[PDB]
């Protein structure tokens, strides 16, 4: 059994690993800068000391068991992971880090549980796993606003542990900077103990500053040091925030100067209001139904399997409707749907009328067309998704009484979504298809013969 | 010593700007502190004595053995010898900084007594101070963490020209006099750097000040510390915003093909299929696609970076052994980077046929069994398979037999349209292709 | 009657329901945490409350009469519109929204308007009331300082009637945190009690904490929250205001970036001072005059019936003053305007020189020039608006003693915004015209016979 | 009669000499008008003041009423329709409506209550048009943001310090502890201490810090509330601002260590050799230390087609003219070739040409020094300077030439090279207006081909 690190059996590993790694960091340094809660519950830190020490065995050897890359295929073989597992430094730090140090506790009285803080050293595994759910997840600027929630809160509990315990190094209610003197029965509670330190870190980091000041040169120089730490992670933080913001609404900043441009374009050449009020309209229909992106700048990056797939999972079923791509050649029909462009237009434009110049055929999809006569709008016949029209003119048969003149006066009822495909993206796209261009062309002489 | 410095490939160069930049930031630090605090007394004189003759000796050794030896670029080729080195130090306008620097002033501690208002003139050599910080963000992997650090060291430097200028105060308007002067407690520097922390982050919980000047100096220094918090702000929003701009654009890509697939309800397989491709992209390139990035370069680092990655692998092939090295130039220019997920056919059997693969980082595997599962031959990475479909027309060749991908397989595919677009201008090696069409069909 | 959300109706409906919203909101959490306003104004806030269910339940029929959009067409059967109403989570919401909890009244004795905080669900449409003005107005970054202080001023409130709950709960004048004793008639004003809390969360949310410090365990906890609140607030105050200073400027930065790097490049190839301060004021014309962007760029990203609509109602009009171009094709008309290119002319530069080859068409749009004779400042006829040039050597008519070349100097007195149409241009639009081709062909033959 | 040019420098000037009183009559009408010491004691200094205000805003009335305004291209002369356009303008409502003449009601008052002459503040676009003109006219674009943002907030900041001392004023002097003291003590009565003192509230109100006595009164406790999100609004817009003169200061920088960071990863993915590594590395640096990093059809896009053939004139046709085989052509013909010339650059140890390459391109040398050597590497035959050119004759294509159209040399880059590159399809391209030049060039061609070799 090899664990696939980009499945999601290890993705909960990393889960179930992660929880412990933040045990290890928070409460072992509340455990060994308070000293009132490793001494009330020793059974509870004893059992999830020894549950986080099995779930880094159990670490070990997972991660000496799972693949990696190796030339675009998985590779397998056991020695050989257990090998590039032996030749990196995260080995070192988990070996390291699963030192058996606890037998310093027969020498110590188990009252100073800091001789664990080796076990801090797999931190990796908590960024990874971070790293991991921000991937995943659909929410990213949300996960990153949790995450520095979660960055600054075990900032604010480590500089609250380190408060406490230059607080109980210097003394007890000696000072005024100091924590009060805990023989008090109000101070001396443990809930007090650490929501004050808690309080003073919290007006300290975040550069509020009114505690009680520094009246000796020792917590002069932490509150100096602690004030630049806490100024220069808030900094980062805010930063980060306004890096986040700025790249949330950076397509509403992009789309909204496309839109002013526009604007500016047109009050520049005194375009008409009615003009006006139509392509406002239509960029309003534009954004308020999220097609601000374009196909040809979303597909631009794909290959061509990929963006085969894609053309051929929305266009096939219309393309193979067709009666002139009936029975054509596959790869034939893979070409044609790369080849197709999409046109949107608006209620009431003409497609084309009685006489333009024919050389697309138009494939309707999520839209209804239909064919108008000449002076007035009657509905001869209403072209639904998935109909199609334009095969005469982008065949241009060879002693033809239309003259590449598409007929008739087809115009939109809806915002019709069109995807055409073009006279020379057809003769592009026919070089490699010699019988079937010929199949074609009497496939269109046939119709030639029936529309005599 | 050499006779020329290459100052871009020298880590002694390196080492000695950290000497200069040490004696510069120790000028710019020590001439405040001994010009305001009270530390130069007379039994330790000796000490910032010695530390200033080794801080000149430094400079002027800098001015006559060192900055000569630079190498440096006129008319496009390095200039080398001795005395067009040392002459294009004495016209720049680094050596004008440096002569300004160096200009004995400390004679006239004999006249006016030990000032260190005299050796103000030592912090106008900034220029080095600018190269190796120029030196260390060119020479570093990551530029983001010297420019926090570079942000923390101007920081820590306002906070100690703030607290200098505070105890500057307080000596004007008398120690202990006021409740906002500095009293006399404790360690003067330490207090007064409390002081200059608290105003210039602007922190608050100080006494409040009293007269005119005092709270003229809290007006600008609460002003100056609200302009330094917003600098260090923007300061690392920049830099986060610099760090992080490809991976930004790369999930703001992704996200456009997840929408406008979910748009047009694509289904969960080929959803998974372009969420993979994606995320393999990510970890292999950190790039969406290389030509985008390679056709905003010139056209020779182009021809070299095509070269030096496939010019051997194309040399390889015995269909363009004969043709011209322009020609091979041109379709090293016009290769296209595919990237095959596993499973994927790259060559259906009865398919047409109108491409050249080159695989690189990746194994492929020949389905040509009785049942169409069994492998015949694996190619590796460096092959190159498909290279006789180039020369047939129209329908021309088929695919002789179904080929897959086994792993993540990186082709390098060649068109046959852009073969055509390249042979319209080599009519030699167009003959020499079409006759061996001819003698291999 | 089926409305359409796109239209100034929903709009005003969206105004009418976004009232009473913020109402619900900002109201009920303060009668729920005050009890003052709920005992002195109880009939207002009863009639007030009754307005607001009833349009509440219009909200709810109109939100069931409302259209939405499939196939391009407004959806019109009330039938479909009511299941595809009733079929989504909004409808839960406004359900909840309208369940009757307010004959919980007769139980507790009015006293308690909490029981109303269901009413606070309908918050859907406040915020498509935001996005809809936001998309409408033509302040987008005075609307976007508007929502955001109208947000953290809601925020204000709700933390101001939290922390006088708190308060409330705790016990008034029993510490130095807390809300001081209401039996004095100082702080018994509710006018005090308001204004005062509103000051207490102005300190703890705006980071600058000149309250009275924390007594208990509680205070101290709600103290740290709300500072990191208030922490994570400025952080999105900070990123909104950055991120909308940089849409505000970045016209004038990529701006002043071209023209930077313009420079760059004229002191890099040492160009002449007079053709420096040339390019100096025609950059400085360009900014002066607000033609910065560049048409071509502007006009890609609109569809091509949208291009082909806006060519035509800016250059037809002038066009069909040509007297070539007097009879030709509606389709040789619009790829005509669509293949035009407009450029801008700075005075005293020279549009063709006697003897050069005549391989554009120029004609002018809000331009004064002037043909000159011989690198002189002497005039023979000065053209105008609405002329043309450069149709005599465009066409190479056999028989011509010119022969392509252009044959007339002509100086710009002002600025010029001619329309280059290129040779090619035209043979390009000319390609699938043959008829019209060979048409325009004996008409400049004609008026080659007529000229020389 | 005189036409001023909205364009010229005599008009910026002319902003210069009337963006002065406009903000000094914001920033000492406000402060007279809520101090009322100033106004009591330099009362002669401020009627000579506000006399020059008054004669520089008729003057600015006078100017505005005969500058020119741009319409089909032309500046305008005719001082009527000019009287016209300004006239048809609402900047003249504003005008007639900063200088009515409140001097007779200011007089009513005593000379002592300078808050009618509040209608002088009404010139704003004024001091706008001034601080956009400079933005865009001079060479410290991100320095005068900074300028004009601290001028903006010192302006908000000395109106907040008016409105603090008017209210105090207002309640009292004295009576609470969040006013300003009481005023018969000759210590906190002097008026400097009164403006620095109350300058110093406002800043600390306005950037959020917070040193201030707490309100007592309800008016104070919402005047309080009211600055406090003021205040919060100006510290958010003061890092907005600050943070857009970083990002705009260093882009240039950052878009270029991007570009690095790209390259270095996509010869990490490729496994180029270390030397093409640090060869490119070394290259791109030099190509940001000398400032030409930018591609110069990129620079040169925003320009209009005039413009770019001008440039490519005065650049390019001195050293074109040059040339043995277009010596004796036509001007527009050189136009063409300026305008279709492109530049590439070179690094030391590149090939130009090899020998037998097929030659497409003809190299002229800017600013490099190349040679030709042999095929077994450096042995130098004739140093080629600046100035010169070579591959003149392959792409010219003499029929019966004896080479036929090869290069034989070998040609490397000493140091680095900036060529201009002229293709064989850009010189056919080129020459389909000139036939006649076309086959001279053929003839001179055939001409250096008959005194060579044939
Ligand atoms: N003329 C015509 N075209 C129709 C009709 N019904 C569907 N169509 C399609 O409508 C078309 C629009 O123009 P085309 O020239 O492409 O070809 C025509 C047909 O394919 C019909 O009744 N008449
Ligand atoms: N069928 C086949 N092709 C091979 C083999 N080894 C290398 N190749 C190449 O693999 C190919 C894949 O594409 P082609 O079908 O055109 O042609 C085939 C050969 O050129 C092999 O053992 N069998
Ligand atoms: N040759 C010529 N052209 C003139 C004259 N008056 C106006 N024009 C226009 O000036 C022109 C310059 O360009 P064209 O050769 O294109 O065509 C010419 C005419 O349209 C005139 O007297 N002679
Ligand atoms: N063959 C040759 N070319 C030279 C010499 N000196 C300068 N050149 C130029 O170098 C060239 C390089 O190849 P070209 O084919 O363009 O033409 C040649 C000449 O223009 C020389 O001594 N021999
Ligand atoms: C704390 O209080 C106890 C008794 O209240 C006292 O004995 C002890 O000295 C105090 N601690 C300090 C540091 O003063
Ligand atoms: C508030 O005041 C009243 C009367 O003045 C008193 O009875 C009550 O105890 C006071 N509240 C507290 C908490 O002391
Ligand atoms: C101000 O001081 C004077 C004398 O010092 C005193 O008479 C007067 O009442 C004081 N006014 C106030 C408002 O305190």
């Amino acid at each position: 059994i090899v664990v696939d690190p980009s499945s999601n059996l290890y993705y909960r590993w990393l889960t179930a690993i992660a929880l412990p790694v933040f045990y290890n960091w928070y409460l072992l340094i509340c455990r060994a800068c308070f000293d009132e809660l490793q001494s009330e519950y020793l059974m509870l830190w004893l059992v999830l000391d020894y549950s986080a020490d099995v779930l880094y065995v159990l670490d070990v050897l997972v991660r000496a068991r799972t693949g990696f890359l190796e030339q675009g295929l998985m590779v397998s073989d056991t020695n050989r992971l257990w090998q590039h597992y032996k030749t990196t430094t995260q080995f070192k730090l988990d070996v390291l880090s699963l030192v058996p140090t606890d037998l310093a506790y027969l020498k110590v009285g188990t009252n100073y549980p800091e001789v664990r803080f080796n076990r801090l050293l797999k931190f990796s595994r908590l960024f990874e796993f971070f790293d991991r759910t921000e991937t995943r997840t659909n929410y990213p600027n949300m996960f990153r606003i949790g995450n520095l929630v979660l960055y600054i809160l075990i900032i604010i509990h480590w500089n609250a542990c380190i408060y406490f315990a230059i607080s109980k190094f210097i003394g007890f209610g000696t000072d005024s900077w100091v924590y009060p003197n805990i023989s008090i029965p109000e101070h001396g509670r443990l809930s007090r103990k650490y929501i004050y330190s808690l309080y003073w870190s919290t007006l300290t980091l975040t550069t509020i500053g009114e505690t009680p000041p520094p009246v000796k040169d020792e917590e002069y120089l932490f509150v100096v040091v602690d004030f630049l730490v806490g100024v220069l992670i808030f900094a980062t933080i805010v930063g980060n925030v306004g890096s986040m913001i700025s790249n949330m609404n950076a397509s509403r900043a992009e789309f909204q100067a496309k839109i002013d441009s526009i604007k500016q374009y047109m009050q520049f050449r005194k375009v008409t209001k009615d003009l006006e009020t139509r392509v406002i309209r239509w960029f309003d229909y534009l954004w308020a139904n999220k097609k601000t992106v374009d196909e040809k700048e979303v597909l631009k990056s794909l290959p061509d399997k990929l963006k085969a797939e894609i053309a051929i999972n929305v266009h096939l079923d219309t393309l193979k409707k067709v009666r002139i791509f009936q029975d054509c050649e596959a790869g034939l029909l893979v070409e044609l749907v790369l080849k197709l462009r999409p046109t949107v237009f608006s209620p009431g434009d003409y497609i084309c009328k009685k006489g333009d110049i024919g050389k697309e055929m138009y494939i309707i999809n999520e839209g209804k067309l239909a064919v108008v006569a000449d002076d007035g709008v009657t509905q001869f016949v209403v072209l639904s998704d998935g109909s199609y029209f334009g095969e005469i003119s982008i065949l241009n048969i060879k002693g033809s009484k239309s003259g590449n003149r598409r007929t008739a006066n087809i115009r939109s009822i809806g915002y019709s979504d069109l995807f055409c495909l073009s006279k020379d993206d057809l003769m592009e796209a026919l070089t490699e298809y010699p019988e079937a261009k010929k199949a074609l062309e009497e496939k269109g002489r046939q119709i030639l013969m029936k529309d005599n | 010593l050499p006779n020329s410095i290459d100052s871009y490939t020298d880590r002694l160069y390196l080492l000695w700007l950290l000497l200069v930049t040490l004696a510069y930031n120790w000028n710019c630090c020590f001439i405040p502190l001994r010009l305001v605090f009270p530390y130069q007394t007379a039994d330790n004189i000796h000490y910032w004595l010695i530390a200033d003759i080794i801080c000149d000796i430094i400079y002027l050794y800098d001015m006559l053995f060192i900055q000569p030896r630079l190498q440096f670029v006129r008319g496009g080729d390095i200039i080398v010898d001795s005395n067009e080195l040392r002459k294009h130090y004495r016209t720049s306008t680094k050596f004008q900084l440096d002569v300004a620097s160096i200009i004995p002033f400390d004679i006239c501690y004999l006249f006016f007594g030990f000032n260190p208002m005299f050796r103000a003139n030592r912090m106008l050599k900034y220029t080095s101070f600018f190269e190796f910080n120029h030196h260390l963000e060119s020479i570093m992997d990551k530029a983001y963490i010297y420019r926090v650090i570079r942000t923390t060291g101007y920081l820590l430097f306002i906070l100690h020209i703030n607290a200098c200028v505070y105890y500057w105060a307080s000596n004007y308007e008398g120690i202990g006099t006021t409740r906002w002067v500095y009293d006399g407690e404790g360690n003067e520097y330490l207090r007064c750097y409390y002081w200059a922390v608290r105003t210039l982050i602007t922190i608050g919980g100080l006494p409040e000040p009293q007269t005119l000047f005092e709270i003229v100096f809290q007006l600008l220094n609460f002003f100056s510390g609200v302009f330094v918090f917003s600098s260090l702000i923007g300061q690392m929003r920049d830099v986060i915003g610099a760090a992080t701009a490809n991976q930004n654009y790369f999930r703001a890509c992704m996200d456009d093909t997840i929408a406008y697939m979910n748009n047009y309800s694509i289904p969960k397989l080929v959803q998974k299929r372009v969420r993979t491709w994606y995320e393999y992209t990510w970890d292999s390139q950190r790039m969406l696609d290389e030509s985008d990035l390679l056709k905003t370069l010139p056209t020779t680092v182009q021809l070299a970076l095509a070269i030096d990655v496939n010019f051997s692998i194309i040399s390889k092939v015995d269909l363009f052994k004969g043709c011209d090295t322009q020609m091979i130039y041109d379709m090293l220019l016009r290769l296209k980077s595919v990237l095959y997920l596993p499973g994927d056919f790259v060559c259906k059997k009865g398919e047409i046929g109108k491409e050249m693969y080159i695989i690189k980082h990746g194994e492929v595997q020949v389905l040509g069994g009785p049942d169409g599962t069994k492998v015949l031959v694996t190619l590796k990475a460096g092959s190159v398979f498909g290279e006789i479909s180039l020369l047939a027309a129209g329908g021309g060749n088929r695919r002789t037999a179904n080929v897959v991908a086994h792993g993540f397989a990186n082709l390098l595919t060649l068109d046959k349209k852009t073969l055509q677009e390249i042979l319209v201008h080599y009519p030699d090696s167009e003959r020499i292709l079409m006759k061996k069409a001819r003698v291999l069909l």
